């Protein structure tokens, strides 16, 4: 759920969201990193942990529209710091 | 040279009326050579290198103490150049008016910043200039 | 390549010189004397030829024989080429202190003796421009592809 | 002595130790180029500066 | 169990697996079983469950070797002591950045003095790495200083990146060619 | 299984001549022929190709023909002809991946157990390899039938030789990029392959085209890659990925900055070498 930017909860997030004490949070997460399905790693004294890769699901026809439009203003991106290239070498090689 | 060598000795320490024992011993000096009106304005030039000069060697360090090292003769406006020198960019840090102690950061990594190559870009593009100027010029025969 | 026919071995004996030459087409590429040594020109001849080429086949060897796909959106062993940038610069100083010797003994005896005599070691001068442009072209295209993945990706 | 490298705290004496090789390689090995070509311009006064 | 840390041992336990007559006794069938996957009971919580059926079975006479010379039972209490204070210590250098010093102690049910000695003769011989604190008891694994590794390990990112994004594209092409083809 | 295929520039032309001769057609032909080669050291090689006859018609795309006594008697004689060579597989002409190459290759792997396809182009305009190579498997698997075989494209390249290398190098004699210095990377991808990438964002737009409107199977496995692109999406400016990345702009200038001082110095060499040849002769010569 969270985007790509952070996707740094916290322990405190997890007793609120799971409602389970802190003292089995870590117990929790090392069996999740032991399986397979998440790939991150565990502060302990700032309380927060650094996800980094979770398992791929399945979604229906309104997610894609966010791989839609997030996709789609990649294409000009590329189009864009490309065009310095053919304008600025452009005598280098006709 | 010697009455202009002992100008910019002046200028290279951080006194404020060394300025003026040369002004007085050499002021009819410089007005047979036609140059006075630029030497009279490097007042504002002393005191930028001594400002300069003051908070890179102490980090916190009173307002009531800098004024009686460059005989200022005044802590009321010793605050004022210092105002000055941060407008103009000289220095960064603030100062703690109610205390009095004027705190300086330290330097950081000025390594890791785009300057250096600032300090390429001007010289790499000059240097392919003079190799483009040694083609330009030898091929006379 | 050089396609031939024969000549009649008759007419050989007649001495008359054939083919009656009616265009200034053939007379074009000179025969090697070693195939002059040989039955060319008494018993057979040589052709002019060349290739037809064409969209049909020219266009197609020509975009597809030399071409690749990711070899230079790639970055190139980012902790060795950094240590490549001394793995030349250090025999680079050492190669200069021949540059500051070779020069040192001019003035002297008609450089073109400094040519022949040279022969044995190599010289600074040549070299010490060849790693001028591997020192460039190593850094300038690594500085480059560098820069673009910063703008293209996020 | 340079033995072992860190630093001493006089207050409650504390031994902040980090370790680095910084860099030596990259730039004094290229420095000492520069003085090499210096001595060469200097050379070229021998054969340009005399002559033409 | 008892054989210190290897490659070698790192498949003798797949060496010992895959027999279908070992996994007869149901205790060692789980016994390599601990040592496989994750984090162990500490040692207590162990010894309750396993501490006991050395006498049962008809299998005692090991496990005598094991009881009987009690200096031999003394060198393999603590060497078992010794190889599960230890598994906390692989793979709590993998899965966690930094750790307080009171938090391992307490995984390990011992002093905080007799941590530090644990973790003093594992990095001299240097077969984990760590960087202790004995002021705000903050240790932390595998944090070298990392000068070169951030831009390397992001070039890493991008060529997996780039192998993905050439997976896809000759994958839809056909999956258009299996619906409107003619 | 495989790792990678090697094609020679003769197999690569020796589709498009048999692709003139059918030409007369008109209508619709595809070139579907048997590929040789000889792979060794798990790498697939490729040498040589014939065509073999073949008809399609539109109304019940599902009967093909081999002319097998034509395949097996001029394959008898190129083994006789020459006994290194053998078959690889086969390859059609490949426009668009027909439908009748799912059993072609069932059709004939009695042959060859591997046996492989290749994919060629006959109008030339992309900007990748217009060479593409697929490989059988089968499966008995996770949703679609009982009996389910898909192929996959290994990757692919035109492999050179010492004998061709002297015949293709003398058939362009035409507009080359040879001189590779610090231009020929600016061309062959900067400038050609950020466009390379052009047509692989569009590719997976032309997917995209089914968000209410488009075909009716949906998706299952092929997001699973595109959920992971948008996570593996790279790291963001705020770390020292700044500050280490001005570490080394200042270091790999600094090479540069000493290589472009050499650079001065050598021509002012050069040019006290002319002015040695330049005032040492007028009065000398006139």
């Amino acid at each position: 759920t969270r985007p790509a930017n952070h996707r740094q909860l916290t322990f405190e997030e997890i007793a609120k969201s799971a409602k389970i004490t802190v003292n089995e949070v870590e117990l929790l997460v090392m069996k999740a990193l032991s399986v397979g399905l998440v790939k991150g790693s565990i502060d302990e004294v700032d309380k927060r942990v650094h996800m980094t890769w979770v398992q791929p699901r399945v979604l229906d026809l309104q997610q894609i529209k966010g791989m839609k439009d997030r996709l789609e203003f990649w294409c000009t991106d590329v189009k864009s710091m490309e065009m310095l290239v053919e304008h600025q070498a452009h005598d280098i090689l006709t | 040279l010697m009455p202009y060598f002992l100008l910019t000795q002046a200028v290279r320490t951080g006194n404020l009326a060394k300025f003026n024992q040369v002004l007085d011993q050499f002021g009819e000096k410089f007005q047979a050579d036609g140059t006075y009106t630029l030497i009279i304005r490097l007042r504002h030039n002393v005191i930028k290198t001594g400002v300069r000069m003051i908070s890179l060697s102490y980090s916190r360090i009173s307002l009531a103490d800098i004024a009686q090292k460059l005989q200022l003769d005044s802590p009321e406006d010793a605050e004022f150049i210092v105002a000055k020198a941060i407008r103009d960019g000289v220095i960064e840090a603030s100062i703690n008016h109610e205390k009095g102690y004027v705190q300086s950061k330290e330097m950081i990594d000025i390594y890791s910043t785009r300057e250096p190559q600032l300090a390429f870009h001007q010289r790499i593009s000059f240097c392919l200039d003079i190799h483009n100027m040694s083609v330009k010029a030898m091929r006379f025969p | 390549i050089d396609a031939f026919r024969l000549i009649n071995a008759n007419m050989m004996v007649l001495g008359h010189e054939p083919r009656q030459t009616t265009s200034n087409l053939g007379h074009l590429n000179k025969p090697s004397i070693q195939a002059l040594i040989h039955g060319l020109n008494r018993h057979y001849y040589s052709i002019t030829i060349n290739y037809r080429k064409n969209e049909l086949e020219q266009k197609m060897l020509l975009n597809l024989h030399k071409k690749s796909w990711m070899e230079g959106l790639t970055l190139q062993d980012y902790s060795e080429h950094c240590k490549h940038n001394e793995s030349v610069v250090k025999e680079m100083l050492e190669l200069a202190k021949n540059y500051n010797k070779a020069v040192e003994e001019e003035d002297k005896m008609t450089p073109e003796q400094l040519a022949i005599k040279n022969v044995g070691k190599q010289d600074p001068k040549r070299h010490l421009e060849e790693h001028v442009d591997v020192l460039m072209t190593s850094n300038i295209v690594q500085c480059l592809a560098a820069m673009l993945d910063t703008v293209v990706f996020k | 002595d340079k033995k072992f490298h860190g630093i001493l705290d006089q207050g409650e004496g504390v031994l902040i130790i980090f370790d680095e090789p910084p860099v030596d390689k990259t730039y004094e090995a290229a420095l000492e180029t520069i003085q090499n070509m210096s001595k060469v311009v200097d050379s070229l006064y021998n054969k340009a500066k005399k002559l033409t | 169990i008892l054989a210190p840390f290897d490659n070698e041992q790192s498949d003798l336990v797949h060496r010992i697996s895959g027999d279908k007559k070992l996994e007869e006794i149901p205790k060692y069938k789980d016994l390599l079983k601990l040592f496989t996957t994750m984090e162990l009971m500490r040692w207590s919580t162990l010894v309750e469950d396993y501490g006991m059926e050395l006498r049962k079975g008809s299998l005692e006479s090991p496990a005598t070797d094991v009881f009987g010379s009690t200096e031999e039972g003394e060198k393999r209490w603590k060497d078992l002591k010794n190889r599960v204070v230890e598994h906390n210590i692989r793979i709590m250098a993998k899965y966690y950045t930094r750790i307080t010093m009171k938090r391992m102690a307490q995984l390990l049910d011992l002093s905080v003095d007799e941590s530090e000695a644990f973790l003093s003769n594992l990095v001299v011989n240097k077969t984990i790495f760590a960087k202790v604190d004995r002021l705000a008891g903050i240790i932390n694994f595998q944090r070298p200083k990392d000068p070169n590794n951030l831009l390397n390990d992001w070039s890493q990112k991008l060529n997996s990146l780039m192998s993905l994004v050439n997976k896809t594209t000759h994958l839809i092409a056909k999956e258009e060619m299996i619906h409107n083809l003619q | 299984a495989v790792q990678k295929v090697v094609v020679h520039p003769l197999v690569l032309l020796s589709v498009v001549d048999h692709f003139n001769r059918i030409g007369k057609v008109g209508n619709q032909k595809r070139v579907v022929g048997v590929l040789l080669g000889s792979w060794q050291k798990k790498v697939l090689d490729v040498s040589n190709s014939f065509a073999v006859p073949f008809d399609e018609d539109d109304k019940d795309d599902s009967v093909w023909f081999l002319d097998h006594d034509y395949l097996e008697n001029m394959y008898g004689m190129f083994k006789k002809v020459n006994a290194r060579e053998r078959i690889v597989g086969w390859y059609h002409t490949g426009p668009k991946l027909h439908k009748n190459d799912i059993a072609i290759n069932e059709l004939m792997k009695r042959y060859c157990p591997n046996s492989v396809l290749v994919i060629i182009d006959v109008k030339p305009k992309d900007l990748g390899l217009p060479t593409e190579a697929y490989i059988s498997v089968e499966e008995v698997h996770d949703d679609g039938t009982p009996t389910s075989k898909t192929f996959e494209h290994v990757t692919s390249e035109i492999g050179a030789e010492e004998a061709e290398e002297v015949g293709v190098e003398h058939l362009l004699r035409d507009i080359k990029d040879t001189t590779v210095g610090t231009l020929s990377q600016r061309i062959t991808n900067q400038v050609h392959g950020l466009k390379g990438l052009n047509s692989k964002l569009l590719d997976i737009r032309s997917y995209l085209e089914k968000v209410a409107t488009g075909k009716l199977p949906i998706n299952h496995q092929i997001i699973y890659q595109l959920q992971d692109v948008f996570n593996l999406l790279p790291d963001v400016s705020l770390q020292e990925f700044v500050k280490a990345f001005y570490l080394k702009t200042n270091d790999q200038m600094v090479v540069v900055y000493l290589a472009s001082l050499i650079r001065s110095v050598v021509a002012l060499h050069n040019l006290i070498n002319n002015k040695i040849a330049n005032r040492d002769a007028e009065k000398k010569e006139g």
